[PDB]
DNA sequence: GCCTGGAGACTAGGGAGTAATCCCCTTGGCGGTTAAAACGCGGGGGACAGCGCGTACGTGCGTTTAAGCGGTGCTAGAGCTGTCTACGACCAATTGAGCGGCCTCGGCACCGGGATTCTGAT
DNA sequence: ATCAGAATCCCGGTGCCGAGGCCGCTCAATTGGTCGTAGACAGCTCTAGCACCGCTTAAACGCACGTACGCGCTGTCCCCCGCGTTTTAACCGCCAAGGGGATTACTCCCTAGTCTCCAGGC
């Protein structure tokens, strides 16, 4: 919403302006990064057998996709609590942002 | 409610602690006071147990390597070997 | 009596022969969990039947958490078909069931003490401990659990039968020092 | 024949044990030859000392069984062990039965 | 020694289709785009592990979960998620989530 | 090598000679070793550090001795010396 | 009903702790506080139950010490509820802090 | 009237002059013979080096320093400023002296 | 006799003032007597000890460093 | 026979590699002493003997003096919160004390 | 008579002082306290790496057993700091005789 | 009857005991004198007792949940053993580094005087 | 705010003794060689540490409620602090004497080292 959106202008100025060091001491012009960055933005906003898990790909835009760190797993028969960290996840087209999460799984 | 392992030393546990100790009446702070002043306590002993640990260059932290460790701060401590 | 057990728990073993490369099996299999630092074996769990597979490096795998023993051939069946199609060849030799866990209650209360002092040398009862009290036997060799409110664990046995005579004779020692 | 040094010394420890762990144990390049006599009568003495209270904290508590409980009791009841063993922790030895008077009630 | 878990995120995505179609283009080098993709990762980390307030609960059933590589995948099932923007509680019923998850510090 | 070294023969022929009908835990046999160990080896430290100070290279009944007295609080150092030069005079008579 | 009055029961834990010789802590909490607290110095370490077991008794022989420093320097403040502030004041004098 | 100055005042300024300074702050003769009566208990005609009354004198000073700097901390925490001698009591029982 | 006596008043109050103690009960300077009486004979029997062991009937300075190293009060200034 | 040079010298020490090597062999601590041992040693103690003497060499000239003396030493090891806690035990003679005053005993408006 | 030599590190204290402030002097009660300093510490460490080596069974003290002393009784950042400057030199004395 | 430390005998070298010496350093005394301790007084401010209030902590009760038990698996890793080789003890000759003594001059200390700061009454 | 007195800081001058450098010497560190043994390393064994299960049940936890207590406020009185005066003994210097700590030299007993038997534990 509008807390996701505000974070993900931090990062995109913040990594713009690390970038530039290492394509200047290269040889690479200015102009790179204002193109990089402009397109980059245009995306967002646009954007915006049954065991065998080997056969596993990104269905597309409708997937739900956690990226998260895990500060510790615990083990219980039918619960299954797992305390989770660091994470961005995207749900019905939508993007939210959260430093940690708890989540409850159930043991069928 | 997931809780982290140093709140696995529960409120009671450290209740029980202070009986032992004498203490009739509780605070409401103590408990996090007491799991503080515990984890700093145990970062120093298995800091040190771990370091006879890899000295011996073994990969398990015996009884007897906590037992040095304690030891030479004087906090000597009887039934685990000499 | 006018009580039968209900076998709950069978821990079954069946090893496999070939030696397997367990990343291969982590990464293809799903429902698995491979620390190798932690433990030298990958846990694998099927939602039907519930049942929890440890498979290990020389190839003996233990199964556990089956309700019957048929079903725990079974679910052995299903954990070497899914184990074929990850891609190691492998043949099932030597399946054996070591041990079966079972669940009774008396519904009556019982008291412990009584039944500690008279097996003193026989058994061993300590209530900060626990709050049951263990109960070995030369024969058979099945380690019993008493409770006050009734509840008796049966554990140890090969098959079966080993539970149902000692549940059968441990009965009239759990009627003798009932209460009321 | 030979005689054990600990019945020459009239001791039950032994001097001899004693006098391999002072030579092996780096303590200097010369052990005399009084001084595992000598520290094996002051270990064998403490030891008596120590289970002596003990077995009277043992036989307080109605046992016929030194445990732990009754090695703590014999060592911070007695003030001089206590001064001894006073930066030394006893495990399963609980603590000394003390409420503090300002905390008993009214 | 620097984990390589944030390129599959949205943010990552786009990141990652806008340097192959500038490689497409031949603007820059394919070094120097790694380069940019691992400065991605290790700001997009610390900015995580800072800037965000929010709170939000996970409530569902479990399909499939692994652990291989000190990786946690979970497969969750008809969640019940409640996030707060940080500028109330809003409840969303989502089908099928994956959780993705690695260990803070890895050896 | 497998075997290992433990007072605990020891300890008992004391048991016996102090309190007849008493026996003795594991738990507190250990805790009598490691306490005998500890003892042993505060004292035999105090004692090489005394003869480390007097630029002597033997530990003799004297070192051993004065060690016992810094150690030990004054009862239990005065009956421990006691019982040590008992014991040194009994060993040096019948040699 | 009736309802004991405030204190005894807290006298009552006292006598029966300090007549006691067990463990006051979970032993499996405890055990997973020290593989947590060791894995920041050294990874993939495994541990003996003796020596959890020693380290419980070290730690609950050191907090039962400092809980009686504590309740020494509350009393001293004409009190009776300790306080973390008594805590830092046991801890400073004793030179652990 | 003559000029006086308030209570507290020239303690604080005694406090940093004497802690801004290293002297010793016991007289030397007084405690050399309060050393050499209590020497009189263990062995008789003893004799002191002088730089072991000084490194007596060294100890002594910082032990009670020390001592003076916990009572201090311990009185503070009663909500109180002047120490009484129940808080060196505290003091040495906390630190295992009693 | 009247030498304990010679750790005197402003002296207590000096070394309090180092303490850093802003008020001082008439009662503590009986107290600090007390507890300086009791330190200087454990390090003094313990030097008088260290002395003896060595057959000499002066107390060195060695003496009273060695013995405050092992009632764990090191002392810097004085040799070793 | 070629040139003596110190073990000292070899190491780029200052601090004599050969007298703590005679100290540890007479020192009664072990039947061998290994040769890199007296090395590490050394250089540990011109490491902490560094630390100080920079430390107190800094409290000198914050006296604008431009000699060590006690009470600079004290004032470099009771400021630096490592060193304080290493030599905690530790009386430093006519060092002194730091300059530490309550905030409850300060005056008030 | 000539008195007997008595070994000290003023000498190799002085270098170091030169090394670290080069127009900063000492004096002598300074320098008998960093004298005290050093042998403090030498017989810390030497002490610790005695009891280490019988710990394990073995009779040779060594770098490694000098190494352990130093992260055990040196806090952290004196440790990591100490063990590198060690490492360093025992390094560059084994490269050369 | 079969052993792993322990005791017995014997030898050889050196560490410790003993005796004489010297000179350092500790102990004892006198005197001046001055700063520090002791003593009296008055006042103020802090210790301490009483009160009061609300608040957080003890107590109980029902609910939940994880600690504890018991059993089993296996394999990583502790432990132990054999073998060899690098590495440290030892020894002897040498010699420069480190220590004792001596000198000398500058950092610091003591004195005194102005400038600055701080405290308390106004 | 203000001001005056008291205490501390700073600046300069003079002196003085202790630190820093030089020299002479001597003894401990260095170098080169030998040798014996500890430790590294590979290999075999087999124990126990880290998983899994599920059952049970007592312990943890959440909350309601009431009440002891902590903390803030107020009054009182007592006793510690500041200061002025008097007394005293610590400190400095100077001298003297002799005890005792350190040194050196000689001797002899005592402990390590080695080999051979042995004695309680199994």
């Amino acid at each position: 919403n509008a807390e996701a959106s505000r974070v993900y202008e931090i990062i995109v100025e913040s990594v713009v302006n690390e970038v530039r060091e290492d394509f200047e001491n290269a040889g690479i012009d200015e102009q790179t990064l204002q193109d990089l960055k402009n397109i980059w933005q245009k995306k967002l906003t646009e954007t915006k057998d049954d065991y065998l898990i080997s056969e596993g790909e990104e269905d597309g835009p409708d997937e739900n996709l956690m990226l998260c760190l895990y500060d510790k797993v615990t083990r219980t028969k039918a619960r299954w609590k797992c305390s989770l960290k660091d994470g961005v996840v995207t749900i019905n087209r939508n993007d939210y942002t959260f430093q940690k999460a708890q989540v409850e799984a159930e043991w069928v | 409610v997931l809780r982290d392992n140093i709140q696995g030393i529960t409120k009671p546990a450290i209740r029980r602690l202070a009986r032992r100790g004498g203490v009739k009446r509780i605070s409401g702070l103590i408990y996090e006071e007491t799991r503080g002043v515990l984890k700093v306590f145990l970062e120093n002993v298995i800091r040190d147990a771990v370091t006879y640990t890899e000295h011996a260059k073994r990969k398990t932290v015996t009884a007897m390597d906590v037992v040095y460790a304690l030891k030479r701060q004087g906090r000597t401590l009887y039934g685990f070997g000499g | 009596s006018g009580i039968v057990p209900t076998l709950q728990n069978i821990v079954a073993t069946v090893t496999l022969g070939c030696r397997l490369d367990l990343k291969t099996v982590a990464l293809h299999a799903r429902n698995a969990e491979y620390n190798p630092k932690r433990f030298a074996a990958v846990i694998m769990r099927i939602r039907e039947p519930k049942t929890t597979a440890l498979i290990f490096a020389s190839g003996k795998m233990v199964v556990t958490g089956a309700k019957s023993e048929d079903d725990s051939k079974l679910a052995s069946r299903k954990y070497a078909r899914i184990i074929q199609k990850i891609g190691f060849a492998a043949k099932f030799t030597d399946f054996k069931i070591q041990n079966i866990v079972g669940s009774c209650d008396v519904k009556f209360p019982i008291r412990l003490e009584g039944l500690a002092f008279s097996h003193g040398t026989f058994s061993s009862y300590e209530p900060e401990l626990f709050p049951g009290l263990i109960y070995r036997m030369v024969k058979p060799k099945i380690v019993l659990l008493i409770f006050v409110s009734g509840k008796i664990v049966l554990t140890g046995a090969k098959q079966r039968e080993e539970i149902y005579q000692a549940f059968e004779a441990i009965y009239p020692v759990l009627s003798e020092f009932r209460k009321m | 024949k030979a005689k054990t040094r600990s019945s020459r010394a009239g001791l039950q420890f032994p001097v001899g044990r004693v006098h391999r762990l002072l030579r092996k144990g780096n303590y200097a390049e010369r052990v005399g030859a009084g001084a595992p006599v000598y520290l094996a009568a002051v270990l064998e003495y403490l030891t008596a000392e120590i289970l002596e209270l003990a077995g009277n904290a043992a036989r307080d508590n109605k046992k016929t069984r030194i445990i732990p409980r009754h090695l703590q009791l014999a060592v911070r009841n007695d003030e001089e062990l206590n001064k001894l063993l006073g930066r030394v922790t006893i495990a399963q030895g609980g603590v000394l039965p003390n409420i503090q008077s300002v905390l008993l009630p009214k | 020694g620097y984990y390589e878990l944030y390129r599959r995120s949205t943010i990552g995505n786009s990141l990652v289709d806008a340097l192959d179609t500038l490689i497409s283009d031949g603007r820059i080098e394919a070094s120097l785009a790694m380069r940019v993709l691992e400065t991605f990762d290790k700001v997009v980390a610390e900015t995580l592990k800072d800037n965000t307030q929010s709170k939000l609960t996970v409530k569902g059933n479990l399909d499939t979960y692994g652990f291989c590589d000190d990786v946690w995948t979970f497969i969750v099932k008809n969640c019940q998620v409640t996030v707060e923007d940080s500028h109330s509680q809003s409840v969303i019923s989502v089908d099928k989530l994956r959780i993705v998850a690695c260990n803070s510090k890895k050896s | 090598k497998t075997r290992k070294e433990s007072y605990a023969i020891y300890v008992y022929k004391v048991l016996k000679q102090v309190h007849p009908d008493t026996g003795i835990s594991s738990k507190a046999m250990s805790i009598m070793n490691s306490f005998v160990n500890d003892v042993f080896e505060r004292i035999a430290g105090e004692a090489s550090r005394l003869a480390h100070y007097n630029k002597r290279s033997t530990i003799t009944s004297r070192e051993i001795q004065t060690a016992v007295r810094l150690l030990l609080p004054g009862e239990l150092a005065k009956h421990a010396v006691s019982e040590g030069t008992k014991a040194v005079t009994k060993y040096t008579s019948a040699k | 009903p009736h309802r004991y009055r405030p204190g005894t029961v807290a006298l009552r834990e006292i006598r029966r702790y300090q007549k006691s010789t067990e463990l006051l802590i979970r032993k499996l909490p405890f055990q997973r506080l020290v593989r947590e607290i060791a894995q920041d110095f050294k990874t993939d370490l495994r541990f003996q139950s003796s020596a959890v077991m020693a380290l419980q008794e070290a730690s609950e022989a050191y907090l039962v010490a400092l809980f009686e420093d504590t309740n020494l320097c509350a009393i001293h403040a004409k009190r009776v509820t300790i306080m973390p502030k008594d805590i830092q004041l046991a801890r400073r004098i004793r030179g652990e802090r």
